[PDB]
RNA sequence: AGCGCCGUGGCGCAGUGGAAGCGCGCAGGGCUCAUAACCCUGAUGUCCUCGGAUCGAAACCGAGCGGCGCUACCA
């Protein structure tokens, strides 16, 4: 069952921008459920509905689907809200994704893990999901940590130490990621012994690879050799990467040659 | 019921394989029709020479059957920059009853020593008469210092010439003209299309060209027809080959030098390097013989300027890790021959068009790098390869200081800039270092209709020089 | 040969995380005396072949298909 809001309160806040799924359309406008909340309705009106003029609803809402808008008015009291929605600026349909995104994903994370567990979704996200929001701002960062870091899960109390098991299992499971960092250096030796001199380098540069992620070489041009790297960390790939041009200027400054750079160690 | 690789194997241990080269032979008592010299390595180097969009590809496919890459998508049709090569054994059968234009044939460099008769009705094995190479040189106005180089590595001549077109090319002329230059006598004309025309044409075209060619140098050149696309009359070439053209004076008492025109780097793509291969250039024997596991240095070398703005040319030295003739990998290089050297250096200096027309030395000798020299020249009367629809040839203009000259050294491509000039005589300042050892004969080429135009010979006399830095 | 990309519903792009997406199309209908404009509803497929994870994959990954941009014909 999928309740139990995604942040610490169930109700929106006085200019907040959120991400809705229509279900209806009256005549005076269409009072729709929030996504980026558990399930409170509100109001959207025609006349703060579309950007143009009104000439269909069909086209623009699309009952059934998704859309970005924000709340202007809040209902404190039983729970009602008053949204807009031509006033999304260019900027923020683009948060509003990436926002829904994360939060989808820290959603149908716990979603499986209630329905593994045949528990409700209200004490799974009281017992883990609030403290990460509170300690990292988002728990989908906490997830990432404890792919790479696993202090996370010190302090927190879940419901049974199965739910923190299977709960890291799918985290193994579902979020697997590296990042493909490339770079490409310029070759630049006429001198007496040049293959050697290549053949060393990347003796020395499997030399120092770890277990964790690989380093290769790969040759693509002459001038050009590419490196290539899966970053399981995203940071020590860049040093990785600049340690592995340190051996290859080591090697070409006494026999003869010379090397250029064009595209540095980048993502 | 054997499948075609079974029996074309089996044909080929029974045609005697490819032989392995012995590592030390005597050397003193060996001819390049000696067994051991004949079977691997390439002995008289001939070239492919006509005007544009001719053929010289499928007519050199047509004799051998190695095709010619003609890479970079863009030149796959029109012009090629780099060498196209392929390699040609010429093979007469050894009974009398064979018919004599017909006997001759000629095979791939994966051929065997001697393969079945493929004329039907005759037992008898073919047996190598002696080995060649073909290059192809690239018939176009604005590529001039290629077909120099390749009258530089050429040893004969294959001039085309197509009959629906004018009969009088002017191309063909210059290239004739330009291989001359280097004293080369021995050539050999063909008519490149010969199907379309009929019986007077075809007569009416030899007539043309027999009054194209009485003034020239070139005395016996024969004409022999043959046709790029049936694939007929390859016999008839290799017999005028084998027949008219000798074999130049070159054996062991020359000292060792080479002549590099090619680069080809010798890096897989993907693979691990730990899997990998030196640098290799293509260059060919002009004098001297050498060997798998010696040193090797191309005296021009890294061309740097300093703050000033003088010429530092360092030698590179190295050392050949493999010497590949035309079949395989081998241990012994015989004098007249293309041959890929592959050495230790960085695959930077072999991948592009860089070690163009330059000269490379065993260890033991030290060529000199020059940049003032001091040249005899002469001209002619009429300009080659230009066509005035009908208007007074145009005569070569007299040189003028400060001109940039493309004096191409052999094939070493090279612009100089006169200083003076005299009656015969002229001296010129290089940028691009060039290297002379002993002659090294020189063509000239000036422009005034932006192309690049021949217009005499060129011999090095005296130069200043630069001894290499250690 | 090296990698970047692509793989429609017909063409062009996107979503990848709950299974059918859009604009252009095409058919039918609507407004109009009438047409275009405009508004509705659709029926067309193996989001390239084969597998692993999972209630779930087209999405993530993996073990190859055809064409595209640089590198380059790499003895
Ligand atoms: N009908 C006919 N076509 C020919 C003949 N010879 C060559 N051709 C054609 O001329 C065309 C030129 O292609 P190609 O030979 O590859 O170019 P190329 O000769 O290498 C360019 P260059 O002459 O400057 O070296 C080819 O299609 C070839 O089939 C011929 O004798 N008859
Ligand atoms: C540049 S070396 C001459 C061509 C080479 N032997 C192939 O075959």
């Amino acid at each position: 069952t999928s309740h139990c809001r995604f942040y610490e309160n169930k109700y929106p806040e006085i200019d907040d921008i959120v991400m809705v799924n229509v279900q209806q359309i009256a005549e005076m406008g269409a009072y729709v459920k929030l996504l980026e909340y558990d399930n409170i309705e509100g109001m959207i009106l025609l006349s703060e509905l579309s950007r143009r003029r009104i000439r269909s609803i069909q086209k623009l809402i699309r009952v059934g689907k998704n859309d970005v808008a924000v709340v202007l008015r809040v209902d404190k009291e039983k729970g009602y809200i008053d949204l807009s929605k031509r006033r999304v600026s260019s900027e923020d349909i683009i948060k509003c994704e990436e926002k829904y995104q994360k939060s989808k994903t820290v959603h149908s994370i716990l979603r499986y893990c209630a329905e593994k567990f045949q528990i409700p979704l209200e004490e799974l996200y009281k017992t883990i999901a609030w403290p990460l929001s509170r300690k990292f701002g988002h728990a989908y960062e906490a997830f990432k940590l404890s792919i790479i870091d696993e202090t996370v899960w010190e302090g927190i109390e879940p419901p049974s130490k199965d739910v923190l098991d299977e709960l890291k299992n799918y985290i193994s499971k579902r979020l697997t990621p590296a990042v493909k960092i490339r770079a490409d250096v310029e070759v630049s030796c006429f001198s007496y012994e040049g293959i050697d001199a290549i053949k060393d380098a990347l003796k020395s540069a499997e030399d120092m690879s770890t277990e964790q992620m690989q380093v290769k070489v790969k040759l693509v041009a002459a001038p050009l050799y590419v490196l290539t790297t899966q970053a399981l960390d995203k940071q020590k790939g860049i040093e990785q990467l600049e340690s592995a041009i340190e051996k290859i200027t080591e090697v070409i400054t006494k026999y003869g040659g010379v090397c250029n750079i064009t595209m540095p160690p980048k993502a | 019921g054997e499948t075609e690789e079974e029996k074309r194997k089996r044909e080929f241990e029974e045609g005697g394989g490819l032989p392995e080269q012995p590592l030390n032979p005597d050397f003193s008592k060996l001819n390049p029709l000696s067994a051991e010299i004949i079977n691997r390595q390439a002995t008289i180097n001939i070239g492919t020479i006509g005007h544009v969009a001719h053929g010289k590809s499928t007519v050199v496919r047509a004799i051998s059957g190695v095709q010619t890459v003609r890479f970079k998508d863009e030149l796959e049709r029109n012009i090629t920059i780099k060498l196209g090569y392929a390699n040609a054994k010429i093979y007469k059968c050894q009974e009398p009853t064979c018919p004599e234009p017909d006997c001759y044939r000629s095979f791939k460099s994966d051929k065997e020593i001697s393969p079945k008769c493929q004329r039907p009705g005759c037992p008898g094995r073919y047996k190598l008469v002696r080995h060649v190479s073909f290059v192809d040189c690239p018939g176009h106005d604005i590529l001039m210092s290629t077909m120099l180089s390749g009258a530089a590595v050429m040893d004969a001549a294959l001039l085309l010439i197509a009959g629906n077109e004018s009969c009088p090319q002017p191309q063909t002329s210059e290239h004739l003209a330009a291989i001359e230059i280097m004293k080369l006598k021995h050539v050999i004309i063909l008519q490149n299309k010969v199907d379309l025309m009929r019986e007077e044409s075809a007569l009416e075209h030899q007539k043309s060209i027999l009054k194209f060619i009485r003034g020239t140098i070139a005395d016996g050149a024969p004409i022999v027809p043959i046709s790029a696309q049936l694939k007929y009359n390859i016999d008839a070439v290799n017999e005028f080959i084998v027949k008219t053209i000798p074999v130049p004076p070159r054996d062991f008492m020359i000292s060792p030098r080479l002549i590099v025109i090619r680069s080809f780097d010798v890096n897989k793509p993907g693979a691990e390097i730990e899997d990998l291969k030196g640098g290799v250039a293509g260059g060919s024997i002009l004098n001297g013989v050498f060997k798998l596991g010696d040193e090797i240095e191309i005296r021009p070398g890294i061309v740097t300027k300093d703050d000033k703005g003088k010429i530092q040319c360092k030698p590179i030295f190295s050392n050949i890790v493999s010497l590949f003739a035309e079949q395989n990998d081998l241990k012994f290089a015989v004098p007249g021959g293309l041959i890929g050297v592959g050495t230790k250096v960085d695959p930077t200096l072999c991948r592009a068009d860089r070690l163009v027309g330059q000269v490379v030395g065993a260890k033991g000798h030290l060529p000199n790098i020059y940049t003032d020299i001091e040249i005899n020249y002469f001209l002619l009367r009429r300009l080659l390869g230009v066509k005035t629809d009908g208007q007074k040839q145009a005569k070569v203009r007299k040189l003028e200081p400060n001109e940039v000259l493309m004096v191409n050294i052999g094939s070493t491509a090279t612009g100089a800039r006169v200083v003076a000039v005299k009656a015969d005589m002229a001296r010129l300042q290089l940028t691009s270092p060039a290297c002379t050892e002993i002659n090294e004969k020189i063509a000239l080429s000036r422009r005034i209709e932006k192309h690049w135009r021949l217009i005499g010979w060129a011999t090095i006399k005296k130069g200043t020089t630069l001894e290499p830095i250690a």
